[PDB]
Order: C-alpha cells, then sequence, then structure tokens
C-alpha cells in the first residue's frame, strides 16, 4: 500500500513521508487518502500534470529542497483543500506557469524563496483569497508589477528580500488590506511611488533597509497608522532639505525606527536623519 | 511613578530566535527594562 521509498502512518493525519530517499520523481503509488506528503529533500526534477490528483483531502505538501526545473501548470490538480505547498530551495526552477495555482482556494502559505524566480507572471496569485504567507525571498525578481497582489486580502506576510526589485509603482501592493509584515530589504529598490502603501494602513513591520534609496516622498509613510516597527538603514540617503518631510514623520513616529544614516551632504555623513535638528534639513 | 514603556525596540536579530527590549525612567515598584521573544524569519 505504501511505497517502498516511504512510510505512511495515518495519526494525526494520514502521512506519506519520504524526505531525503535520492527519489528523482514523485513516487508512484501514493495512498490516496493522503493528507500530508512530505518529498522534501529529494532530487524531482518534474512536477507532471495531476501528479497528486487522487488525494483530495491533501493539504501539506512539501517539495523544497529538490532539483526541480519544471512545475506544469496543472501539477496541483484536485488539490482543491490544499493549505500549506512549500517549494521552496529549488533554484533552477525559473519560471511559475501563471495558471499553476489556479483553484487552490484553500491555500494559506506558499513557500517560493530560492527559486531562482525571474518575474511574477500576471495573473500567478489570483484568487488565492485565503492565502497568508507568501514567500518570495532570495529570487532574482526585477519587478514588482501593479496589481500582483490584489486579490491578496487575506495575506499577512511577504517576503520579497533578496531580489532586484529597483522601485515599487503605485499599485503594487494594493489589496493587501491584511498585511502585517512586508520584508522588501536587500533589493535595488531607488524609489517608492507616493501611493504605493495606500491600502497598508493594517501594516506592523516595514523593513526598506539595504536598498537604493536617498529620499521618500512625503506621503509614502503617512498611511502607515499601524505601523510600529521600521527599518530604513543602509540606503545612500540625502540629509539636506529634501529629507525634511522624512525627518518630519520620524520624529512623530511613536514605534521604533533603525538609524537612518547620511550619505551625503559630507559634513553630515556621520549623523541619524532622526537625530538631526530641524535647522539641518530647512531650504525647501 | 514611573513613566510609560517606550515602545519594543527591533528584534535583535531578523532570522531565528531573537529579543525586543523597552525600557522606563522611574518619576515606584516594578522593572526598569523588559524583554521579550521575536522571531521575524527563518534563514538557511
Ligand atoms: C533580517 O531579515 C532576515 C529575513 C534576513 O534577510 C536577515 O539577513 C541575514 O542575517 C543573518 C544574521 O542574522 C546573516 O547571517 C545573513 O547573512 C543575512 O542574510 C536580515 O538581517
Ligand atoms: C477524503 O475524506 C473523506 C472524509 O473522511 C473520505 O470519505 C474520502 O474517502 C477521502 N478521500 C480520499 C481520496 O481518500
Ligand atoms: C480571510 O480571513 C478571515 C479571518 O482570518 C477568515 O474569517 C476568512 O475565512 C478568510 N477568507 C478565506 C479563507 O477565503
Ligand atoms: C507599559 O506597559 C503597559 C503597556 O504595555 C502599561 O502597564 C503601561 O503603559 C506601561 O507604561
Ligand atoms: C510592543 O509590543 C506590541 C507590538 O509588538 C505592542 O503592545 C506595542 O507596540 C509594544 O511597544
Ligand atoms: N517534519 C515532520 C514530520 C512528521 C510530522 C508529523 O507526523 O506530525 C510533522 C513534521
Ligand atoms: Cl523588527
Amino acid at each position: 500500500s505504501c511505497p517502498g521509498a516511504c512510510v505512511c502512518y495515518n495519526e494525526p493525519k494520514v502521512t506519506t513521508s519520504c524526505p531525503q530517499q535520492g527519489l528523482q520523481a514523485v513516487p508512484t503509488g501514493i495512498p490516496a487518502s493522503s493528507q500530508r506528503i512530505f518529498l522534501h529533500g529529494n532530487r524531482i526534477s518534474h512536477v507532471p500534470a495531476a501528479s497528486f490528483q487522487s488525494c483530495r483531502n491533501l493539504t501539506i505538501l512539501w517539495l523544497h529542497s529538490n532539483a526541480l526545473a519544471r512545475i506544469d501548470a496543472a501539477a496541483f490538480t484536485g488539490l482543491t483543500l490544499l493549505e500549506q505547498l512549500d517549494l521552496s530551495d529549488n533554484a533552477q526552477l525559473h519560471v511559475v506557469d501563471p495558471t499553476t495555482f489556479h483553484g487552490l482556494g484553500h491555500l494559506h502559505t506558499l513557500h517560493l524563496d530560492r527559486c531562482g524566480l525571474r518575474e511574477l507572471g500576471p495573473g500567478l496569485f489570483r484568487g488565492l483569497a485565503a492565502l497568508q504567507y507568501l514567500y518570495l525571498q532570495d529570487n532574482n525578481l526585477q519587478a514588482l508589477p501593479d496589481n500582483t497582489f490584489r486579490d491578496l486580502g487575506n495575506l499577512t506576510h511577504l517576503f520579497l528580500h533578496g531580489n532586484r526589485i529597483p522601485s515599487v509603482p503605485e499599485h503594487a501592493f494594493r489589496g493587501l488590506h491584511s498585511l502585517d509584515r512586508l520584508l522588501l530589504h536587500q533589493n535595488h529598490v531607488a524609489r517608492v511611488h507616493p501611493h504605493a502603501f495606500r491600502d497598508l494602513g493594517r501594516l506592523m513591520t516595514l523593513y526598506l533597509f539595504a536598498n537604493n534609496l536617498s529620499m521618500l516622498p512625503a506621503e509614502v509613510l503617512m498611511p502607515l497608522r499601524s505601523l510600529q516597527y521600521l527599518r530604513l538603514n543602509d540606503n545612500p540617503w540625502v540629509c539636506d532639505c529634501r529629507a525634511r518631510p522624512l525627518w518630519a514623520w520620524l520624529q512623530k513616529f511613536r514605534g521604533s525606527s533603525s538609524e537612518v544614516p547620511c550619505n551625503l551632504p559630507q559634513r553630515l555623513a556621520d549623523r541619524d536623519l532622526k537625530r538631526l535638528a530641524a535647522s539641518d534639513l530647512e531650504g525647501c | 511613578a514611573w513613566d510609560e514603556w517606550s515602545p519594543w525596540s527591533l528584534c535583535s536579530s531578523t532570522c531565528g530566535r531573537g529579543f525586543r527590549d523597552r525600557t522606563r525612567t522611574c518619576r515606584c515598584e516594578g522593572p526598569e527594562k523588559q524583554t521579550k521573544f521575536c522571531n521575524i524569519a527563518l534563514c538557511p
């Protein structure tokens, strides 16, 4: 009944577990009653269409740390109750067909970090209304297109750090009304649209450190009425009068922020924007 | 005659187990500093 490379047990949930067994393919004969399937740490290179189709009650599927080079668009057909899908640490994946997650209406945790992803294609996260945690860090993303997350009204954690994102457009984060933590550090972000955070009134943690920011428009942080933790260090901040709105916002912020180190002008290059006097930012 | 607690700090680490702290100044029974657990992310 159980595949030779696996251990199968019924409690607490029906589980087929075969991690780190040197598998090059999804094993045949996984029990249709499986509720959890653990295939992490193998060398699986392809997930064909309907690889788990008979497992109608599946809620946990772990495929991380494999050698995935292709996931069929219909790989997850049948998995209408799937709640957790870990595809992370498959550095040669590179692309996920934008229909791959369609129909996963109970999905609440989706791991896609360390997958070599070059882009988030149109519709990739369509209709994932139950999604809570979305891990996209440590890929090769070079853009955050408008409306990429627009249906993710229940998302609370969005990790995007460790990519090559050069800017945040107006509607990148449209729809993210429940978002709690937004991790955007270690990117190439050179500007944030003034209204990029309009829907993030419930955000509590924002990381923007290790980017390419020299300034933030006056409006950017205004919508962040619940913010408690803010990291802005390791950016080339200019501390002249163009920094006055950020300075003023930081003076009134009731949470905790990182140092905001001045890069220029040289006479202030040894200072934290937060600690400057108002007279240092006069002029415009 | 305690003053209000400061906001909790940034997390000591953003990978794995870390802590935040907060402080308050007198004017008086109770602590002066507290810490609490934080975990932002798992890092390989
Ligand atoms: C805070 O956010 C995390 C999600 C990571 O991106 C952290 O970076 C990692 O920090 C550890 C030390 O805690 C370093 O050893 C890793 O090299 C670094 O990627 C970040 O500080
Ligand atoms: C799914 O669970 C239901 C309810 O326990 C059960 O009747 C059904 O046989 C299960 N489906 C599979 C494919 O095992
Ligand atoms: C969205 O989140 C709320 C609160 O957790 C929940 O009641 C609702 O069912 C969720 N929507 C889904 C799962 O589609
Ligand atoms: C700090 O702690 C609590 C609020 O967290 C209260 O006892 C009071 O605000 C104190 O200053
Ligand atoms: C720290 O703890 C929570 C947020 O993590 C709040 O009670 C408040 O922000 C406090 O300073
Ligand atoms: N890694 C895991 C292995 C097994 C189980 C379980 O049987 O609950 C959970 C996690
Ligand atoms: Cl933090």
